[PDB]
């Protein structure tokens, strides 16, 4: 059934599972025509498949030119993810396969289950969670491969670092989630925190500063605070 | 005009024949129904009085056999059975019929319901949806399951009704995933029509037998069914013609046979207000709309 509150240690038990989140799949800036009406352009996408144990996360990007010449782009994106993450599972040896597949909107579950028809295995879910996955894009490193792609193109990172090393894929994920909450309700702020050391440094192998295990206490303070401010000045409280 | 004459009537029991149904009281004289059309199948059923819950019932045509009912008091209910000495039973029919302790099936003359309803029925498919080859009625009531319903117990006492699944592979070709699923004329032209049921008519026949279970036995299975056979046809894009013209005779007369007060159970709110406002084919019935929206706009 669904992914919620109650039974939100699944994900780090040793079955292999995945996020899919779409939201950043299709893309647009809206603009206004000479003619004085409105038109969207295209701009690169990507779908978030994400291992939450592991932290391996599998960065389709979507291509504007895989829109060329189709109809109804907010519904085929849908599809689109749906027909890449099949892909992705049929390109995996059967004991890497996920068990479950987690969708962030309910909407991609009829076009998931339709492209998993011949892994009846897999569990299909939903989850009741807001999950911030949508600010991938804020993060720079993520943000620059997708804007850079000039053809479709999967990109393999690591979302937790070398984390893992140090803390469990629970903490890993809490993290991962805080940094995203912070990011999606003020991404200068987030930024500004993040990168607020001119002497701490973000790994070319990375996507997140190298902090110290006490560095990470007072960041992951300074982005609650965020939260809650943000939260006061979007409710006068 | 044939007859299907009846032993006793040694409990109180709500007779039903096709549309119409009657009230015999325990060890009432009665000895069964004369007058009944050639040309059709029929459906006579029963509710106990005691036990409303179970509602049975037999599906016949005359021409196919000289049928009478009998109680059983060891099973406990009305069987249906085949009189093979034919002098036999036309002695004993005269006898009842010179006696009058037979009622008429009431057939107004203008009237075309039991046609409308039962138009692409035939036996020989009633048959083959429920399986008893040694009797040439079929019998159905209101706890027997589908063959769909067993794979989500007895398989000897399933409705064999042909299995519709819109997320299957049977429905979806591999590379039209969102064309086949967004569109089902595949699969109702090629893998059902073509494939399955071989033309229209037979489609038809099951639809129209799934909506009568529905509504004579409360056979929850056959209502999933109906609206499954429907809602094939609205979500295709490419349907024949005259199958829509006909679809929509076929609903306008199965709407307005339901009784008023089933509504609330039977008809399904998504699969009605998808099939006439959303789908392909929201504007293909006009005259199955147009009772609805005067006769159940609650529903929508
Ligand atoms: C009179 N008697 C009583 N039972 N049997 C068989 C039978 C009975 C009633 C009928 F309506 C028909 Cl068709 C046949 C019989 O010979």
């Amino acid at each position: 059934g669904a992914m919620n509150s109650s039974n939100y240690a699944e994900l780090f038990n040793n079955d292999i599972k995945l996020f899919v989140d779409d939201t950043n799949v299709y893309r647009v800036t809206v603009h206004k025509t000479f003619e004085g009406n409105v038109a969207t352009k295209a701009i690169n996408g990507c779908i978030f498949t994400l291992n939450p144990k592991t932290g391996h996360l599998f960065l389709k990007i979507i291509h504007t030119s895989v829109w060329a010449g189709q109809k109804r782009l907010s519904q085929l994106a849908k599809w689109k993810t749906a027909e890449e993450v099949s892909a992705l599972v049929r390109s995996l040896p059967k004991e890497e396969q996920p068990k479950q597949i987690i969708v962030t909107r309910k909407a991609m579950l009829d076009p998931l289950e339709v492209h998993m028809l011949d892994f009846p295995n897999i569990a299909i879910r939903p989850t009741e969670l807001r999950l911030p996955f949508s600010a991938a894009m804020s993060i720079d490193k993520l943000s620059d491969v997708v804007m850079k792609a000039t053809e479709p193109q999967m990109v393999l990172f690591n979302i937790y670092d070398d984390w893992l090393d140090r803390i469990s894929s629970y903490t890993a994920f809490s993290r991962l989630t805080l940094l995203l909450r912070a990011l999606k309700t003020n991404e200068e702020s987030a930024k500004m925190i993040l990168l607020s050391d001119p002497t701490i440094t973000i790994k070319s192998y990375h996507l997140w500063p190298s902090f110290t295990d006490e560095q990470w206490i007072t960041i992951e303070s300074q982005m609650r605070d965020l939260i809650l401010t943000e939260y006061g000045r979007k409710y006068n409280v | 005009m044939n007859t299907v004459p009846f032993t006793s009537a040694p409990i109180e029991v709500t007779i039903g024949i096709d549309q119409y149904s009657f009230n015999v009281k325990e060890n009432q004289p009665f000895h069964g129904i004369k007058d009944i059309p050639i040309g059709h199948v029929h459906v006579i059923h029963f509710q106990h009085a005691d036990n409303s819950s179970m509602r049975y019932g037999y599906w016949f045509d005359c021409r196919m056999g000289n049928f009478y009912i009998q109680y059983d008091p060891k099973d406990g209910l009305y069987k249906m059975m085949e009189e093979r000495d034919g002098a036999k039973f036309e002695n004993i029919v005269h006898n009842f019929k010179e006696r009058q302790m037979m009622v008429s099936y009431p057939k107004i003359d203008e009237d075309d319901t039991w046609y409308n309803l039962t138009e692409f029925v035939q036996m020989d498919k009633i048959r083959k949806i429920v399986r008893k080859d040694e009797n040439q009625f079929s019998y159905v009531d209101s706890s027997m399951t589908t063959v769909q319903e067993n794979e989500l117990s007895d398989p000897a006492h399933s409705l064999n009704y042909t299995v519709i699944n819109f997320k299957s592979r049977e429905a979806i070709r591999p590379g039209h995933e969102m064309e086949d699923f967004l569109d089902k004329s595949y699969y109702l032209n090629t893998v059902m029509l073509q494939g399955i049921f071989k033309n229209s008519s037979n489609y038809f026949g099951e639809l129209q037998f799934a909506f009568l279970n529905a509504m004579f036995f409360g056979n929850y299975g056959s209502s999933l069914q109906w609206h499954a056979m429907i809602e094939l046809i609205c979500s295709s894009a490419t349907v024949p013609k005259h199958m829509l013209d006909k679809l929509d005779e076929i609903l306008y007369y199965q709407i307005k046979t339901l009784p008023e007060q089933y509504s609330d159970i039977l008809l399904n709110e998504r699969v009605w207000n998808i099939c006439l406002y959303s789908s392909f084919q929201k504007n293909s019935l006009h005259n199955t709309e147009k009772i609805m929206e005067n006769k159940y706009p609650e529903l929508l």
